[PDB]
RNA sequence: UUUUGUAUAAUGGGUCAGCGACUUAUAUUCUGUAGCAAGGUUAACCGAAUAGGGGAGCCGAAGGGAAACCGAGUCUUAACU
RNA sequence: GUUUAUUAAAAACACAGCACUGUGCAAACACGAAAGUGGACGUAUACGGUGUGACGCCUGCCCGGUGCCGGAAGGUUAAUU
RNA sequence: GAACUCGCUGUGAAGAUGCAGUGUACCCGCGGCAAGACGGAAAGACCCCGUGAACCUUUACUAUAGCUUGACACUGAACAU
RNA sequence: CUUUAAUGUUUGAUGUUCUAACGUUGACCCGUAAUCCGGGUUGCGGACAGUGUCUGGUGGGUAGUUUGACUGGGGCGGUCUCCUCCUAAAGAGUAACGGAGGAGCACGAAGGUUGGCUAAUCCUGGUCGGACAUCAGGAGGUUAGUGCAAUGGCAUAAGCCAGCUUGACUGCGAGCGUGACGGCGCGAGCAGGUGCGAAAGCAGGUCAUAGUGAUCCGGUGGUUCUGAAUGGAAGGGCCAUC
């Protein structure tokens, strides 16, 4: 899978 | 393929002429055939199979 | 502004006295040796537009 | 360049002699008009000369019939 | 390897029987003389049988064959 | 809202107030309505200026044919039952 | 030694050394419609480009393909006439 | 979105606090724990689609800077052949 | 004129030499208390080099773009137009990456007409000659044949021979069939001219259904229909055809 390929490196959403 | 689109001219001087197709390799002679002219409005001799 | 004539269309079809419109047959340019007479006859005189046709004839042409 | 004429017209051009000039004075043909038919529709009911233009064998009759010449 | 079909031609009987028809009116369309010519009615180059006069159509079997005759009773 | 089908655990909205999406110009066709009628109507412009003048034009009263041309016919064809 | 400032510091990049190739000086080459400037106030023990990567022992066979270098007889071939 | 926001078995746009049947449950805090509310965050980044985009490659197509060939111009005089 | 030698010569080419165009990022002088620039003097090159216009080659160095659809996800593979049969439910029509096969021609006779004719297979006898060549008789009955797939047909043969031939005609066409349309198909009869037959008659290709490509842009022949002042012409139109 649903999320995958990594998001923010593993926190997510991040920004900011 | 082989069999090539000929023209047929009338003899009469005018320039009607009529179209159909031969086989050159097995028949090498030239078509000749009593055909109806438009122009003259009369039965001739048409020739060629050019 | 004023509408512009399909050029095209208007090389093509020709108002007739009821508001039809006449056209040349398609099928009588080339390849005509092995075609019939008889087949081809019949395509030399002018035909009119069918009805379900005619809608687009008058959207191109509309100062016909 | 080229027009047709109707019987009913013949009566406007007010003089009796119907030529290319005497049409265009009457404002039934136009300025760049050079050559004119007269064709039957409608009638004519007065004699009239009609001179340098084609008239029909229809509309013939009846100007003569009328009373007319086409010269 | 399959997958391939030619389009449906619309052969089989036009005008049934008792029907009237006018002079050039096609009465049958077939592959073969199923059906053959009897009274004013022709064949064509295809076999197709049309009417050569006005009136009703006619069903009949004729013949030591006993084959089927359509034929045009002028009405 | 979108769907064959949503209480749906499918979408959108925390709430309130204000604002927020089929318009305008010019052509063309059809319907209704009004004027005039085998005729109808003017544009620019002029003008004491929504008057009046201006008919240049445009559409209609005839069509057939590629066209010359012919004409209540015309084209097709050497000619049409 | 250097590197992905902010998830990768390494086996990647660079390196001394080696080889091929271009370059005779108004050099090759690069930036520039151009003038000009760098190369260099240098001159083949010099300068540019490419590949390999201290040092030791070494680096075989193939020139048909593609590129580069050379050759000129003939064939084909532009503007022009 | 609004809530007077329990368990189970079934049903159902096919994994129910809200539907059916049934079981259990006085009203309201405080400290704790994360099994669920397909919990929050970002109009999935994988996958496909659009006659979407951008960069990159090449013996894809069409062009073109640069390099190179000849003709004519700037461009003349002898002489031999 | 035959046949040719020079000479002059529009010129062409090649070589050599020259100087006056042009080059100088050699030296010196001046503007000028200036390694720019310009002028002067001289040397070295020299009609070369270089630049403009035109032109052949090369050219991912740079630029603009294209790189199909169906599909039991997409890719890979297969497929895309036409004809025959079944699915298809006794009118027509009817789907799937359902089950099976074909076509992209051939023929101046294999077309027209008049006259004639009739298979396959088996048995028996018969030189070579045997399972089967050819001949005779019998049985049988279309199981054969049809230019090519399949289906429907075919003895009055549409199958097989022979004579004469060009209707594998031109202009048309009542009336139908089938398509959304573009189209495609069948057609009696009418006018002109023709072949075969004594004649009634039959013939506008082939037993039927595949054998194919719109429009545009051109090409060739015919035809004044048009012809930008006028007469022509060019170009266009129309008819036949590529
Ligand atoms: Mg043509
Ligand atoms: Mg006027
Ligand atoms: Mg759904
Ligand atoms: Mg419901
Ligand atoms: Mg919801
Ligand atoms: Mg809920
Ligand atoms: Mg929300
Ligand atoms: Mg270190
Ligand atoms: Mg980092
Ligand atoms: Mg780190
Ligand atoms: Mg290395
Ligand atoms: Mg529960
Ligand atoms: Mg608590
Ligand atoms: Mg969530
Ligand atoms: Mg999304
Ligand atoms: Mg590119
Ligand atoms: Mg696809
Ligand atoms: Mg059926
Ligand atoms: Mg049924």
């Amino acid at each position: 899978x649903v999320a995958a390929x990594x998001y923010x490196v593993x926190v997510x959403i991040x920004x900011x | 393929g082989i069999r090539e689109k000929i023209k047929l001219v009338s003899s009469a001087g005018t320039g009607h002429f009529y179209t159909t197709t031969k086989n050159k390799r097995t028949k090498p002679e030239k078509l000749e055939l009593k055909k109806f002219d438009p122009v003259v409005r009369q039965h001739v001799i048409y020739k060629e199979a050019k | 502004p004023k509408i512009k004539t399909v050029r095209g269309a208007a090389k093509r079809f020709k108002k007739t006295g009821k508001g039809g419109f006449k056209h040349k047959h398609a099928n009588l340019r080339h390849i005509l040796t092995k075609k019939a007479t008889k087949r081809k006859r019949h395509l030399r005189p002018k035909a009119m537009v069918s009805k379900g046709d005619l809608g687009l004839v008058i959207a191109c042409l509309p100062y016909a | 360049i080229t027009a047709e004429i109707r019987l009913s017209d013949l009566a406007k051009v007010e003089g009796g002699v119907v030529d290319l000039n005497t049409l265009k004075a009457a404002n039934i043909i136009g300025i760049q008009i050079e050559f004119a038919k007269v064709i039957l529709a409608g009638e004519v009911t007065t004699p009239v000369t009609v001179r340098g233009l084609r008239v029909t064998k229809g509309a013939r009759a009846a100007i003569e019939a009328a009373g007319g010449k086409i010269e | 390897r399959n997958g391939r079909d030619s389009e449906a031609k619309r052969l089989g009987v036009k005008r049934f029987g008792g029907e009237s028809v006018l002079a050039g009116s096609i009465i049958v369309r077939q592959r073969g003389t199923k059906f053959h010519a009897g009274a004013n009615v022709g064949c064509g180059r295809d076999h197709t049988l049309f009417a050569k006069a006005d009136g009703k159509v006619k069903f009949e079997v004729k013949g030591p064959k006993n084959r089927k005759f359509i034929s045009i009773e002028a009405e």
